[PDB]
């Protein structure tokens, strides 16, 4: 529903002062909840490994320019890019 | 169309893409641990794109399909013959001729020779036909061949450009009148 | 010292930050498109003539057997004055891959302004150095035979250490000379030991035997060092030999611009002082038969725009001429990104 993180706490907390009952759940208890549904959760293998390409699992968001060097005296960069990795959200969506 | 910080990004995705195509994947699907290879088909490009990334020119062209060379021109004599004939590394490998220049060609016979590549191949893909562009760029057409067979051009030809924007008023006139449509420029589906 | 600005043409767009400005016979040529060469002008390498504030980039066809090269963006260029040709090595292409090979700039016909270009892909053997850019090249004399001499310039991480998370990361080469024949393209590398730490975007001299280094930033630290060297290159009929010295009175600047202002006379134009400080004051040297003097120019005027900007770029025009380029304006939006400047030295 697209719905702002306040807004939903805000329906949190009048339903549970209404009926008494907890239905929804609380936002920690979200996001304790959603963490695994992002890459980088799982464990897994490469076989046989992957050269040029960083064995952990543990990789969610990085940036997209992988580190590229800017200052003034090389090329001027303007952009901002948010990525994966391809291993990582690949293994998400099979799971 | 910023080629440079384009590439900046997009290469290690191509760096891991071209890596995990000779692996297996190893991991637990609920209980019992199971394994993996892949296939990959870039095809979701759109036609700029692809004519941008693989290596082709812009998109006013002489050689003008993707996947046969023929040109522009020879498409008008012969309609339907050609079969798919362009790979990856055949456009890598015509790149090095560009580049080398073995023969000493001119400018144009070498541009004859290579059928159309100027730049080095960025990216992998497969070669196809995207579905939307192609019926968007279908119903363009159409639009534009009853644009001109209300001018009744075909008795006589080369009129002016004005009396042509008078027959495009007329015709989403007349079916605004007939169909009751509202009158927009970008095609939408 | 002479400011003016300069009116632009309509095609603006192939001037980026990272070009090459070649100068044939007193005729002005420019190089390093941004973006791949377009079909109107397969080549990529332009007539950079400049009339009345108003410059037409004409194009430039080539030989009939010449090597299409594509737009190296940051590459070593130098005057190899032995039949006027010019060396290209190294730059990097918009794919951001990195050759590695060398490209000689020579001319075919000249007929009533309409030049006809003729470069040939030198391929070389021996201890090759790693494909790379910012560094420099520059040609020397010795005993009646002719030498390149290499000093290298940031890279990337060889095949093992780069990983897809910092694979855009960049490392100095090691400090190491290369010394490389062209009647053969024979390469020699050598270890000096007295140069330590790596240096990129520094400015070379070469006087005829001998060239001189200033400048440079290091990476390793991530500093800009004020101090210069002399090497001495020697062409016996046995081995060649490479020499260096320290030299005191030297400056801390970065990606700067070199002119021949006269006669074993040179001027540089400001570059970058700090990591935000642009350098604004300029400086002259004096090159002598041994002596070398680098010593306070008289200060230019400059624009507003320029005293308030952030970054430059620019190259040598060849006669007391250098062409200077800046981004556009934020707060003023008008603009197609970019304005242009130009300082003479007469
Ligand atoms: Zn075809």
């Amino acid at each position: 529903t697209f719905l702002s993180c306040s807004q939903y706490h805000k329906m949190y907390r009048t339903v549970k002062a209404i009926t008494g009952r907890q239905i929804f759940q609380p936002l920690h208890a979200l996001r304790n909840a959603e963490k695994v549904l992002l890459p980088g959760y799982h464990p897994f293998e490469w076989q046989p490994p992957l050269k040029n390409v960083s064995s952990r699992t543990d990789v969610g968001i990085i940036d997209g320019l992988s580190g590229l060097a800017s200052s003034v005296d090389e090329y001027p960069v303007d952009t901002i890019a948010k990525r994966f990795r391809y291993d990582s959200a690949l293994v998400s969506a099979l799971m | 169309s910023d080629h440079e910080t384009l590439t900046a990004i997009l290469s290690p995705l191509i760096a891991e893409r071209e890596a995990m195509k000779s692996s297996e994947l190893t991991l637990e699907m609920g209980g019992i641990p199971r394994t993996f290879k892949f296939i990959f088909r870039g095809t979701g490009y759109d036609e700029k794109l692809v004519r941008e990334v693989e290596g082709l020119e812009a998109s006013g062209s002489v050689y003008i399909c993707t996947l046969c060379d023929t040109t522009r021109l020879e498409a008008s004599q012969n309609l339907v013959f050609h079969s798919i004939t362009r790979s990856h590394a055949e456009n890598l490998q015509r790149y090095e001729v560009w580049r080398s220049n073995p023969y000493h060609e001119s400018v144009e016979e070498l541009r004859d020779r290579v059928k159309g590549v100027s730049a080095k191949p960025f990216i992998e893909t497969v070669p196809s036909i995207d579905a939307l562009h192609c019926d968007i760029g279908n119903a363009a057409e159409f639009y534009k061949i009853f644009q001109l067979e209300i001018g009744e051009v075909y008795k006589h030809p080369n009129a002016s450009k004005e009396e042509r924007k008078r027959w495009q008023a007329t015709l989403d006139k007349h079916l605004r009148k007939r169909m009751n449509l509202k009158p927009i420029m970008r095609m939408n589906g | 010292m002479s400011l003016q600005m300069v009116t632009v043409g309509h095609n603006i767009a192939l001037i980026q930050p990272g070009f090459s400005l070649m100068n044939f016979d007193g005729q002005v040529f420019f190089f390093g498109q941004k973006g791949w060469p377009k079909r109107s002008c397969p080549t990529g390498v332009f007539h950079f003539d400049i009339k009345q504030n108003h410059l037409k980039l004409k194009p430039a066809i080539f030989s009939k057997d010449s090597c299409y090269l594509p737009p190296l963006r940051y590459p070593a260029t130098c005057s190899y004055k032995g039949k006027h040709q010019y060396i290209i090595h190294g730059g990097k292409t918009p794919n951001n891959e990195l050759s590695d090979k060398i490209y000689i700039m020579s001319v075919a016909c000249k007929n009533n302004k309409k030049v006809t270009f003729r470069c040939t892909e030198k391929d070389l053997v021996g201890d090759v150095p790693e494909p790379r850019y910012g560094h420099s090249i520059d040609v020397v004399y010795s005993r009646g035979k002719s030498m390149g001499v290499l000093f290298g310039g940031r890279s990337y991480m060889p095949s093992t250490q780069r990983t897809t998370e910092k694979w855009n990361s960049v490392a100095d080469c090691l400090p190491h000379v290369f010394l490389i024949d062209f009647e053969f393209g024979c390469a020699t590398s050598y270890i000096l030991p007295e140069l330590q730490d790596g240096l990129s975007f520094h400015v070379s001299i070469a006087r005829n035997d001998t060239v001189y280094i200033l400048g440079g930033h290091s990476l390793a630290s991530n500093i800009r060092p004020a101090n210069l060297y002399r090497i001495r290159v020697d062409l016996p009929l046995g081995t060649p030999a490479v020499n260096c010295t320290v030299l005191p009175g030297g400056i801390s600047v970065s990606s700067a611009i070199l002119t021949q202002t006269n006669n074993d006379e040179f001027v540089i134009v400001g570059g970058y002082q700090l990591e935000n400080q642009k350098r604004m004051v300029c400086s002259l040297v004096s090159l002598g038969d041994n002596t070398i003097e680098i010593s306070e120019m008289e200060t230019p005027d400059w624009t507003s725009d320029i005293k308030h900007s952030k970054i430059w770029f620019g190259s040598n025009m060849g006669n007391g001429t250098i062409f200077l380029g800046i981004p556009g304006d934020n707060k003023q939006a008008m603009s197609e990104a970019f304005y242009f400047y130009t300082l003479r030295c007469s």
